[PDB]
């Protein structure tokens, strides 16, 4: 579980940073 | 956070000054042609912050500052003991009783060690059991005798008082409370029970000059 | 001392969970305090737990509850929570944040001190060599305390681990054949545990030197993780600058874990086990390494971090990580309190790491260790034979074993039943150990030299 | 006050235009005006979680703002009704509707604005007084039972400007106006309080007076006192309505607040009904439970934030008459399902979970719930007292103790009534374990008990060192069959069963036996522990040679005796008076001692 | 000594779930053989 | 009742060991009363402007 | 005995409950004499503002050090309406020697709309641009400001050093 | 009515599995319908699941595969799911989708429902009276099913739970001492499986008062999650707008709760316990509860939910969940099958919580319950007897014992075994259970009162 929350909360960051 | 007990900061001034302003009300209420004069006397200390307009705001300065008398476990006890003198001349308010007997259950209830628990306490729940069950009770031989033999009680108490224990008094508590608790659809009991008083009380006309 | 203005803002950025995001600030610092007043005027208090750029995170003891985002207002001190610290801080009592709930004033400070507080120089650091009384035999004989140890009480819900705590603050004297301040911290209790602890201080004749901090089961539970760093600052500014010896008293230290482990599933903290963070044992060891004596200053701390097991878990995190950092434990456990046992004192799996060094010649009596020794084989055998006997019956059973049943059921009646004014002294609990000791013959008794069965076996 | 929905991505709505909103306040989303809080805020945008079904919900829907967060609404009417867990009239709702569903949306007043009620005010207040927060301004008139006190709301004071007279107000007026500092506040007979706020008193106090209960067993054994806090273990099996009737039909308490969290629907239509028929003699009078009693209704298909806020609700109720002076006895109906609606919740937050799967503060949301009750001087100057009691119900999955909610409740109640089903299935009611339950009140009623009663404390005491030993014994009279066993054992067991037939078993449906009163219960302990003192010395002090008495002479000898004390408990208190029912006992006391004095 | 020592995993928990029910079935029916046993003993040694 | 009475008389005593105390505090203080006036005061109006010493340019 | 003992323990609960309040009420008393000291300082600081002389110094100083804290671009300057003229001398002497301090131009302003309340013994706040960064340098902030954190030197001052105090670490 | 016509858009910002992106979509809603045109002319449906400004993320139903970001185009209903509903849809059989797939024509409504619906109020929620028979003896005269109860098939994978399933809705109806339906929804079901429940429900007559639901295995995982919801959308309409007692059977609820997970995944969402959402309660929950009797009206819904179990392990959340908010079970076994018993139900492990309304004079028969216990009992002693013999052999036991086994070895054979097709009312199954109790003397029926006895024991 921490592991793939990491990895939703990583993949929102590059999200926002690609916007 | 201060947190005094249960209170803040805020919250303690703002309830000592509901307890001063609650005992000059009581005061009044309880006394007000100014005849106690002993009983007035030890709570001048309040009753001298009553009769002005402080709008709650300068006499909640006064607390804050320190001019008032602001311990709030000393006058939790001092407004208890007033207000239960009060509930003991109100409950039978119609009777007057004696300024000397008044005076006398003030001084036995500001010694005693926790008034709260005390008998004196539960004697007086029971009687406003009793006296405020009839506010609203409609024509019926239960109540006819309850009413009748509540007036008698409250006739007792004007003269006796509370802690000055008497047996005539406790024997009447119990026969009010066990017809009272008593079921309303037995007729039989209630009336054996009324008639048990009426020939057991010491006097052979209980009611005269008590009831209309 | 800091003479510039403190800045006040209204630029919270964003809230999430216990954090509040603040941005537009100048030159954040780094685990400093901010007070911030919330629409209604509630008062509130955080302390910035990470920093980046114009941004920081402001962690609210409080709470969050009613925290707006465009009316807030929020000031930094400017320092980190340095506490205001005063000698007549003894007869006083506090929540959990610091303040005064016994209707007398805020503290007129003599110093302030960083509540985070400093590690001692391991060179100046002084060997304890000195043994407390607490006159409990189950302790005095076989787990004895030093002035200046670090001894938690393992226990579980239900077990009267307080009476043992409070028994202690009363009757711990020295063995040299003296006055404790007590600083007691309240945390995660009901009223009438914390009110149970302030009535026993004041019927002992004793509050005048006690310090209470509490931080009841109603109050917030951010601040549960401020208030043993509170109590312990205390403590060194008592200890270290005006050489009082004190003792510490930390109530159920697991309520502190949960607080802990709420804080780091907050912040997404790298978990350890069973959801507590993986810095535990380090924010632990600030908590419990602020104790002992100094070398050249005759002060001391001791620290009694009781703790309550969950599910009677001794393996759970909070009694291994504590296990680790403390000299040792007394553990209590529910085998003796469901037979009416007092004090319910378990001692085969309970230690006490400074024991070699505070008994023996020139400190009690020079057969002290070899008692506890003997005591502690016969003891666990005894435990052993019911293991074995609990399936092959008594008849399977020779006198060899008979004997450490004898033994142990004189052991836990005689010896750890005490009851709760029962107060011994280490030198009876020594001749109780030889009373049970002589149930067996002298060959048996292999923990023990002949040179110390010769002289006090015989008597 | 209104702003707009930025998207949904599920039962979690964003917002936009919400710079004025606090964490934790409410909203209404949509033009359905669904309810929901703000969870995460960021800029003038906010994270609401909705309770309800977000289908439907379209970008640019209005959003309103609404300053109170999480509250109930407290006045007038609120005895007798049904609420919902976050305080929704689900007796309004039925009736004002037609239907048979809850509306999506709904938005029916927690109190009714119709009713006009009978309002006096304490006639002692004149403008221009003093009045604090918790002080008493007047009394509406409800019902028979339960006078409702009008309080000032507490955090408010100042000066009285306005008093209204006695009338018929409804709950939409005003009642009492007071100025402070020059900020002048209008108050109706309705006050809304935060409901994760506690509510203040003047001081918490110990609880001392013994709750009542009909029953003897889980009274004479296992003690509870007004303001403390037990456990009862709900299993299909275990008899809990014997325990839930007995106290909310004849408890001396003033309220009762049954709460429900989020149990089986056809388990909440069970309390919903059986509730309003339940009745209790008062005054010579018998009225319906309902007159004195308040509930909240939650299955487990209801939105999981009122599943979880239900036993918030529940307690915030409490508290509330707590404040007028009353003494409140609240029952949750299983803890267990509230813990499941938190750990759902911290599941749809994405929190990290830590023992066997529940939110890491499970126990700080626990000890925070139960350290409200109690008993407590309250505030306001009319210096009254009340308390709060919990008797919430565990129901673990499995069974088992292990699972962190009843373990921790366990670690927080001081009493702990454990029922079981093996009792039940040998027809033996109240179905009460006896070893694993207990009672940590019973050092706080020991005042109590010596003034009062005196005998009271050491029979306790007896009785449970004679039903131990009964335990203790079974071994050996499983491999003897009571052959090679001393009489004085013998007189153990039977007095034992003795005591477990006609003392800890009762028999709620007997008109003679629905309420035992406390001089009845130790009446009866006594003169069985009575008689086993007096068999254990007629024993032991002839045990020695030549003429011995034992079990077999005693029992054939008297047998009238130990008739007459297993018909002790046809003492109808109903007919038979205090002193005829302990002149009775005081008799078989006497003929007892006497019947062991004829073998001597 | 204290456990199995099998590393902890769901084929594990399968595997001890199973050895305990033959556990429990061992238990009831070697108690069973005792408590018929018990009988004849005091059967026989009634006779 | 000899308990009741004596135990009553103890805090006249500690009331008059406390009065004194005060009394001695506040004589105390007086002597240094204008001397910490000025120093504070001082400190209040000595204003020491100062520009953040992490500035940049 | 044994309730006498408890009677005994009645009786020295009840002189520690008596120790304990005495403790109380003295350490009240001497709260009351700092907070004596505490409002004599503000109207000595009031009697110090009466002084033109040297309050429009003081408020070159207050203004100036205010703006090194904002460090802003924009500023807006509040006082009480009676020491306008003051401010804004304290302004037109502030700002030639911030743009020298920190190289950078900063238009201030003063507000005109906005006071601060009449009961203020005086000083100014200064407000960034969208008022949403403040720094209060009013005296009583000031007087409060430093007392809190001299309090230590007052309490010995006043009342003596602690003889039990050895060390300063 | 809305009377506005729909927007179709060819924007769409990308394609993410079974996700399509799309952009500047006007005030979208969240759970609107669309439906999609690819470039080939293909037609598909899909769901909104995200509406994050003017970026909708819609959820196709079919395959993904061919739609490109160029030309394929959404069609927007303005509108969520709502199924058409009608009396005379009872006898039809449906997709997941709710389309006719028994080549009838589609439904013609009389009204349209949201498929979520809402909760029932609870004060106006009745507790559940009458029985309704099932025809199966294992569960009629052992663990009866209150008209208003939830009870739950549980079977591990392999075990004939459809064939069950498929009997249930042959047999069952009211007790009889033209108002009874069934809806039956099964998920996740095989092609083989669902000709049988198809072909047996229409050769038997039984389909005039059947609504089947098929979702097979290789349909649309989102179709699978408002199957259920379609079924109990029929059953609302039927039972409590048309006045009569609908019985719903939902199979293979663990296919549910797969989809659920696979529906979880696509939104992103953290998996919870044993990789299900942290929302499965709740979701169970709102599918279980939407049953019972409501006040006023004289319709009813029951529901028998058919679970398997993964592993053959109660433990396992779906079991766990779905058991811990319904009343009681009835648990099908896997010795009982090997042994070639059918239905292999095992009556010891089962539990019908409200039988004891079920069933009674005035309902089913006087002697219902009494026969229930008394059976009960017989067989758990035959077992346990059973054990027994296992151990001392025949000859050690005695005459009672022996009652047991000849009870035990009929009782299985007469009264469990039923085969598929022979329907017994619950008047047939108590008049087996007297013929397995006759077998014992009166005296040895502990049980069953002496009047009962006395009225129905002869004969």
């Amino acid at each position: 579980f921490y592991r793939l929350k990491k990895i939703q909360e990583k993949k929102k960051i590059i999200k926002e940073k690609s916007e | 956070g201060i947190k005094m007990g249960g209170l803040t900061s805020e919250q303690y001034h703002s309830q000592v000054v509901g307890k001063i302003g609650y005992i000059a009300r009581c005061m009044q209420t309880i006394d007000p042609e100014n005849n106690l004069k002993k009983i007035r006397e030890d709570y001048q200390d309040v009753l001298i912050w009553a009769e002005k307009n402080y709008r709650f705001e300068e006499i909640l300065e006064a607390s804050k500052s320190g001019k008032c008398p602001n311990d709030l476990d000393a006058l939790s006890r001092r407004s208890l003991i007033l207000q239960e003198l009060l509930r003991l001349v109100s409950s039978i308010s119609p009777f007057k009783m004696k300024l000397d007997l008044i005076e006398s259950q003030y001084e036995k209830m500001k010694q005693h060690v926790n008034l709260w628990k005390s008998d004196y306490h539960v004697k007086l729940n029971q009687l406003n059991q009793l006296t405020d069950y009839l506010k609203n009770a409609a024509p019926t031989p239960k109540n006819n005798f309850l009413r009748a033999m509540t007036s008698v009680l409250q006739m007792q108490i004007a003269q006796y008082g509370i802690t000055e224990d008497n047996e005539g008094i406790n024997q009447l508590f119990k026969l009010g409370l066990h017809l009272l608790a008593m079921a309303n659809e037995k007729i039989d009991e209630q009336y054996h029970l009324f008639k048990g008083y009426v020939k057991d009380q010491p006097e052979e006309s209980p009611f005269e000059g008590i009831l209309p | 001392y800091l003479s510039q203005p403190r800045l006040t803002y209204k630029t919270v950025s964003g809230v999430n969970g216990p954090l509040v995001i603040l941005d537009h600030v100048k030159f954040p610092r780094y685990a400093e305090i901010v007070h911030l007043t919330l629409p209604d005027g509630t008062k509130r208090s955080g302390q910035v737990l990470e920093v980046s750029g114009s941004k920081a995170v402001v962690q609210v003891f409080e709470g969050t509850s009613g925290i707006d985002a465009k009316k807030t207002s929020c000031e930094f001190t400017g320092d980190i929570l340095r506490t205001p610290v005063s000698e007549d801080m003894l007869g006083r009592v506090f929540n959990g944040s610091g303040k005064p709930i016994d209707r007398g004033p805020v503290v007129l400070a003599e110093d302030f001190l960083d509540i985070m507080g400093q590690p001692i120089n391991p060179q100046c650091r002084i060997y304890p060599e000195e043994m407390i009384q607490t006159g409990i035999s189950a302790i005095d004989g076989m787990n004895s305390i030093a002035r200046g140890q670090k001894i938690p009480i393992f226990s579980a819900a239900g077990l009267p681990h307080n009476e043992i705590a409070a028994q202690i603050c009363r009757q711990a004297g020295l063995v040299k054949k003296e006055n404790f301040a007590i600083v007691f911290a309240a945390m995660g209790v009901n009223m009438e545990t914390a009110r149970f602890f302030k009535s026993d201080f004041e019927e002992n004749g004793s509050m005048d030197n006690v310090c209470l901090f509490l931080n009841l089961a109603n109050d917030p539970t951010i601040e549960r993780i401020i208030t043993p760093r509170l109590a312990l600052t205390t403590a060194e500014f008592l200890a270290y600058q005006c050489e009082k010896h004190v003792l510490v008293i930390l109530t159920d230290m697991s309520s502190y874990a949960e607080a802990l482990r709420e804080v780091s599933a907050a912040r997404e903290e790298v978990p350890g086990r069973r959801g507590f963070p993986g810095y535990m044992y380090t924010d632990l060891a600030t908590i419990y390494e602020r104790a002992g004596r100094v070398e050249g200053r005759n002060g001391s701390i001791t620290q009694i971090p009781i703790l309550t097991m969950p599910n009677d878990d001794i393996t759970h995190p909070i009694p291994d990580l504590t296990g680790y950092i403390t000299e040792g434990q007394i553990y209590v456990d529910r085998q003796l309190h469901n037979r009416q046992i007092y004090p319910p004192i378990n001692v085969l799996p309970s230690l006490s790491r400074l024991m070699k060094s505070a008994i023996g010649e020139g400190m009690t009596r020079k057969d002290h260790a070899d008692v506890s020794n003997q005591l502690y084989a016969c003891y666990a055998i005894g435990k052993d034979v019911q293991a074995m006997k609990a399936v092959v019956g008594e008849e399977a059973l020779t006198s060899d074993d008979l004997l450490y049943l004898e033994f142990l059921q004189k052991f836990e009646k005689n010896f750890i039943t005490q009851g709760p004014y029962e107060n011994r002294t280490v030198y009876e609990t020594l001749d109780i150990g030889w009373q049970l000791l002589r149930i067996f013959p002298k060959e048996m008794l292999k923990r023990i030299p002949q040179s110390t069965l010769s002289e006090f076996y015989p008597r | 006050t209104f702003g707009y929905v930025h998207g949904v991505s599920g039962p979690v709505v964003t917002a936009c235009d919400m710079a004025g909103a606090a964490m934790y306040e409410l909203v209404r989303v949509g033009h359905s005006e669904l309810v929901g809080e703000i969870i995460r805020l960021e800029g003038d945008m906010a994270t609401i979680q909705v309770y309800e079904e977000t289908s439907g919900v379209s970008v640019g829907d209005p959003v309103l703002r609404t300053g109170k967060p999480l509250s109930v609404e407290l006045g007038p009417g609120i005895m007798g009704a049904i609420f919902d867990g976050i305080q929704r009239p689900l007796s309004d709702i039925s009736s004002q509707t037609q239907s048979i569903y809850i509306p999506r949306g709904v938005n029916v007043s927690a109190l009714s604005r119709d009713i006009k009620w009978e309002f006096i005010p304490s006639k002692n207040l004149r403008v221009g007084s003093h009045i604090t927060g918790g002080d008493i301004y007047g009394i509406v008139n409800e019902n028979s039972l339960i006078k409702h006190k009008i309080m000032l709301p507490p955090r408010s004071r100042g000066s009285v400007t306005y008093i209204a007279p006695p009338g018929n107000y409804d709950a939409s007026d005003v009642v009492l106006e007071l100025e402070f500092e020059g900020v002048k506040e209008k108050l109706s007979m309705v006050q809304v309080w935060p409901v994760r706020q506690v509510r203040p008193v003047t001081e918490k106090l110990p609880a001392n007076h013994p709750l009542l209960t009909g029953q003897r067993v889980l009274d004479a054994l296992f003690p509870c006192v007004q303001g403390g806090t037990t456990a009862i273990p709900g299993a299909f099996g275990c008899g809990k309505t014997v325990i839930s009737q007995s106290l909310s039909k004849y408890s001396n308490s003033d309220v009762i607040i049954y709460v429900g969290c989020g149990e089986r629907g056809n388990e909440m239509s069970e309390v919903l009904r059986d509730f309003p028929e339940l009745t209790m003699e008062v005054d010579g009078k018998v009225e319906s439970i309902m007159k004195r009693t308040a509930l909240v209704a939650n299955t487990s298909n209801m939105p999981v934030a009122a599943r979880e806020a239900s036993i918030y609700t529940g307690i915030t109720l409490s508290e509330y008459f707590r404040d007028m002076g009353y003494h409140v006895s609240m029952m949750a109906d299983s803890t267990s399902r509230w813990a499941e609606a938190l750990r759902e919740i911290s599941g749809r937050l994405a929190e990290m979970p830590a023992d066997s799967g529940y939110p890491a503060y499970l126990g700080a949301r626990l000890a925070s719930f139960y350290e409200r009750a109690g008993r407590v001087k309250c505030l306001g100057n009319p210096e009254r007292e009340g308390s709060v009691s919990i008797v919430g119900a565990v129901s673990p999955p499995g069974g088992d103790f292990s699972d962190p909610v009843t373990s921790a409740t366990l670690g927080i109640v001081q009493v702990f009534w454990g029922l079981d089903k093996k009792l039940a299935q040998r027809k033996h009611f109240p179905s009460v374990n006896w070893l694993i339950s207990y009672s940590k009140y019973m050092r706080a009623l020991d005042e109590y008990y010596d003034k009062h009663f005196t005998e009271f404390v050491p029979l306790r005491t007896k009785a449970k060192e004679i039903l131990q030993e009964e335990e203790d014994l079974a071994e050996i009279v499983q491999l003897v069959g009571k052959a090679s066993l001393a009489e004085t054992d013998k007189i153990t067991l039977e007095v034992a069963k003795l005591i477990k037939d006609d003392f800890l078993q009762q028999n709620g449906y007997t008109p003679y036996d629905r309420f035992c009163p406390f001089y009845k219960t130790v009446g009866m302990l006594s003169n069985m522990i009575s008689f086993y003192d007096m068999a254990r010395r007629a024993v032991e002090t002839t045990a020695q040679s030549d003429n011995k008495i034992t079990w077999s002479i005693i029992r054939e000898h008297m047998g009238e005796i130990l008739y007459k004390l297993s018909s002790m408990k046809f003492k109808d208190p109903v007919k038979d008076g205090e002193a005829k029912i302990k002149a009775d006992y005081a008799q078989l006391l006497e003929d007892m001692q006497n019947a062991f004095r004829s073998l001597e | 000594k204290d456990r199995i020592e099998i590393f902890p995993s769901r084929m594990a928990q399968t595997i001890m779930k199973a050895r305990l029910k033959g556990a429990q079935t061992g238990r009831n029916l070697l108690k069973k053989k005792s408590d018929a046993l018990t009988l004849r003993f005091r059967q026989i040694l009634k006779k | 009742q000899a308990a009741m009475g004596s135990q009553g008389n103890l805090s006249a005593e500690v009331e008059q060991a406390t009065r004194r105390q005060v009394q001695g505090m506040q004589s105390s203080q007086q002597r240094n009363r204008e001397r910490v006036l000025t120093q504070l005061l001082g400190m209040v109006c000595d204003v020491r402007p100062q520009v953040h010493p992490n500035y940049r340019i | 005995e044994k309730k006498e003992k408890q009677i005994e323990q009645q009786k020295k609960i009840q002189m520690s409950n008596l120790m304990n309040q005495a403790r109380l009420k003295v350490l009240r008393a001497r709260d009351d004499l700092i907070t004596d000291l505490l409002n004599e300082a503000k109207q000595r600081l009031s009697k110090v503002v009466k002084d033109t002389t040297r309050y429009q110094v003081l408020l070159d100083g207050l203004v100036l050090q205010g703006l090194y804290q904002l460090l802003e671009p924009r500023m807006i300057v509040r006082c009480r309406k009676q020491d306008f003229p003051l401010v804004k001398a304290a302004v037109q002497k502030a700002i030639p020697m911030y743009k020298i301090a920190t190289k950078k131009d900063v238009d201030v302003q003063i507000d005109l709309e906005a006071y601060l309340p009449e009961d203020i013994a005086g000083g100014v706040e200064i407000y960034n641009g969208d008022r949403k960064i403040k720094v209060s340098n009013t005296l009583e902030s000031r007087l409060d400001l430093i007392a809190q954190q001299m309090m230590p030197e007052v309490r010995g001052a006043l009342f003596g050093a602690n003889a039990n105090r050895k060390f300063l670490d």
